[PDB]
RNA sequence: UUAAGUUAUUAAGGGCGCACGGUGGAUGCCUUGGCACUAGAAGCCAAUGAAGGACGUUACUAACGACGAUAUGCUUUGGG
RNA sequence: ACCGAUAGUGAACCAGUACCGUGAGGGAAAGGUGAAAAGCACCCCGGAAGGGGAGUGAAAUAGAACCUGAAACCGUGUGCU
RNA sequence: GACAAUGGUAGGAGAGCGUUCUAAGGGCGUUGAAGCAUGAUCGUAAGGACAUGUGGAGCGCUUAGAAGUGAGAAUGCCGGUGUGAGUAGCGAAAGACGGGUGAGAAUCCCGUCCACCGAUUGACUAAGGUUUCCAGAGGAAGGCUCGUCCGCUCUGGGUUAGU
RNA sequence: AUGAUGAGGUUAAUAGGUUCGAGGUGGAAGCAUGGUGACAUGUGGAGCUGACGAAUACUAAUCGAUCGAAGACUUAAU
């Protein structure tokens, strides 16, 4: 119907990606496409490659007009998260967590 | 007057700054060490214009030694290009012989960057 | 000093209604496609 | 600082050997426990 | 329109309900391993070099076993 | 009329091992795809990772970090506010 | 059918709910068991059913028997995940531009200029450490950022003595 | 601090430059002369000069996008 993608596992913390998520959401893909690349932050390119390859099988598999396309859909989940320490003062060891995550986009034409 | 780091250091970076540029013509920096570098740049080519042994003395306080590899055979001095090339260029020319252009962020920091280039 | 109790997922949020980002000033590049951040240069073209 | 432990093969080997754990009855009890517990290591 | 009075829409964001997801590994089912006994065998190995190891052996070999320089096996009797 | 993976041995996994101590010594965690590897040919976005089709299968909303998949916790949509 | 009584801590007395296993009887189950989820269901309570989804092989009921039989608190033990919060920190110090490379460079290579140590940040070697040394590839994780790079990864090599 | 306030955005003096100037310093370099020289005088209130003052579009404020009214009801009064 109205194509979808995903990349999991990403290694940004979902708090970051979802902050250039919320620019995007709802918009028309052009434009999406455009705050993506002008939007300076690191998760930003990532999620353009998301996209780019969202609308990509959205014209190879259900051969919808990728002009009309609109991102109907776009988050992030938590996904696994690494797990590594920080040595500190008085020789005790702290917490760090390398979180990752998953992102989805899906876009759209009319509802049928 | 902007800074960056220390009183001479920044002294240092722009004195590089400088002599790059007249170099080769344009180069890639953030818009802050732009907007300084431009005034340093458009009074040597004040001094360059003036031509006397005074102002070329004078030149030479500030700018680097370089070396400069003219087209074919034959190598100038940073100095030589100010005084004998850049400044045959803006005689007819009132003021202001330089343009910050802006690239916006770079990825490593985000800082902005700029091309800055002569005419 | 030291939070004396814990934030509630409804007070930690509403410390953060402020905290977005601003979607980019931007413009089409006259006749060359990809568009550019606002007064910055139109690229190689 | 100096820290404890400044290591020193001799010394290591001399005090806390297979040899010298053999040179007394206890060592051979030490080297008996570890057998039964089944130290990949034993004595080093 | 003028005066007096009365109401509402807005949700930056929040709350309740619901739907769809993610994390996480409880719960159910499973058992290669354990746990306590029963009946019978057996209760010693060692200078003819032990127990326990070290280093090696395979087309390719890091690890575990097996084997030792006749090395990932040799002869021999029987089973298959 | 014992345990069923926080149990039962410390050890159901190449455990007295990662790891820790100069040493004597201390001492873990970690089981499960499927009936069968049939473990996703091929096309597509991507440097890759990862993914959408197309397929194997009763099932992959069983795809390997793989049975079931609770709660805390994180999100997207909105009916009343 | 009238009548009486029924607040309650320590504490005594009574009657019951549910969990695992066992025995006997009687049943359910791939035309879908347990479990999980949802619901406007039922009983005086603990608690019991029914329908739908999920799940993919086991499970109730009756009578009795036996217990590792019921958790919210022990600065209890293990595991997961929050809050603090996009907060503290990123470990003494001078860097700039040009040119390469690359999917991608403040951070890798080359270049010029600048800078810092110079009884040492230089050159040897003992202790200790044990392939970190060299070459070509690589970039998941390690590196407090980045990474095309590395004391990291893969593949292949490298230590020669009568004195 | 950030935002905020204010001065401007080509029909433009908002910054930078350029040419002037205030103020600061105190007599640049090069040459000439006088000395054996270290130095002195002349050229010449010289030269240089961040923030301060004018003038001047030479450089840069380009193109462009976003947001923002159509005016509720009742009663009395023209
Ligand atoms: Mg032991
Ligand atoms: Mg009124
Ligand atoms: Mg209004
Ligand atoms: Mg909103
Ligand atoms: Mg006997
Ligand atoms: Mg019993
Ligand atoms: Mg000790
Ligand atoms: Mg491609
Ligand atoms: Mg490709
Ligand atoms: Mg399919
Ligand atoms: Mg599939
Ligand atoms: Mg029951
Ligand atoms: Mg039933
Ligand atoms: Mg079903
Ligand atoms: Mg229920
Ligand atoms: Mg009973
Ligand atoms: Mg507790
Ligand atoms: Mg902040
Ligand atoms: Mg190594
Ligand atoms: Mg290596
Ligand atoms: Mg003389
Ligand atoms: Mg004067
Ligand atoms: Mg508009
Ligand atoms: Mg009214
Ligand atoms: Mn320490
Ligand atoms: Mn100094
Ligand atoms: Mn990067
Ligand atoms: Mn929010
Ligand atoms: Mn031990
Ligand atoms: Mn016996
Ligand atoms: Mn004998
Ligand atoms: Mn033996
Ligand atoms: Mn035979
Ligand atoms: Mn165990
Ligand atoms: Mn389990
Ligand atoms: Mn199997
Ligand atoms: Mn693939
Ligand atoms: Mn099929
Ligand atoms: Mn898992
Ligand atoms: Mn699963
Ligand atoms: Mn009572
Ligand atoms: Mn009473
Ligand atoms: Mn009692
Ligand atoms: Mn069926
Ligand atoms: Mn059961
Ligand atoms: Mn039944
Ligand atoms: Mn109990
Ligand atoms: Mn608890
Ligand atoms: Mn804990
Ligand atoms: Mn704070
Ligand atoms: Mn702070
Ligand atoms: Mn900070
Ligand atoms: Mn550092
Ligand atoms: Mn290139
Ligand atoms: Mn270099
Ligand atoms: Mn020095
Ligand atoms: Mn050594
Ligand atoms: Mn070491
Ligand atoms: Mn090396
Ligand atoms: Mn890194
Ligand atoms: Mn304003
Ligand atoms: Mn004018
Ligand atoms: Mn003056
Ligand atoms: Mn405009």
């Amino acid at each position: 119907m109205e194509a979808k993608a995903v990349a999991r596992t990403i290694r940004i913390a979902p708090r970051k990606v979802r902050l250039v998520l919320d620019l995007i959401r709802g918009k028309n893909a052009a434009e999406a496409i455009a705050i993506l690349k002008l939007t300076n932050k690191a998760s930003s390119p990532v999620i353009e490659k998301v996209l780019m390859s969202a609308l990509a099988n959205a014209e190879h598999n259900y051969d919808m007009n990728t002009d009309e396309l609109v991102v109907k859909e776009a988050y992030a989940n938590e996904g696994p998260t690494l797990k590594r320490f920080r040595p500190r003062a008085q020789g005790r060891a702290s917490a760090i967590n390398k979180r990752t995550s998953h992102i989805t986009i899906v876009v759209s034409d009319g509802k049928e | 007057r902007k800074l960056g780091r220390t009183s001479d250091q920044r002294k240092a970076m722009l004195r590089d700054l400088a002599t790059s540029l007249i170099i080769s013509e344009r180069i890639e920096t953030t818009e802050a060490r732009a907007k300084e570098v431009r005034s340093v740049v458009e009074k040597l080519i004040t001094l360059g214009k003036k031509g006397d042994l005074a102002s070329r003395r004078n030149a030479a306080k500030t700018l680097r030694n370089v070396e400069i590899l003219n087209e074919d055979e034959t190598t100038q001095t940073a100095l030589q290009k100010l005084f004998g090339e850049i400044a045959e260029r803006y005689t007819e020319r009132q003021g202001g012989y330089t343009r910050i252009l802006k690239q916006g962020p770079r990825r490593g920091d985000g800082a902005e960057s700029v091309i800055i280039e002569l005419v | 000093a030291v939070p004396k109790r814990r934030t509630s997922k409804t007070r930690k949020n509403k410390r953060r209604t402020h905290f977005k980002i601003s979607v980019p000033g931007m413009t089409e590049c006259p006749n060359c496609g990809r568009e550019y951040k606002l007064s910055h240069r139109v690229c190689k073209n | 600082v100096k820290r404890t432990y400044q290591p020193n093969k001799r010394k290591h080997s001399k005090v806390h050997g297979f040899r010298k754990r053999m040179s007394t009855k206890n060592g051979r009890k030490v080297l008996a426990r570890r057998r039964r517990k089944g130290r990949k290591v034993l004595s080093a």
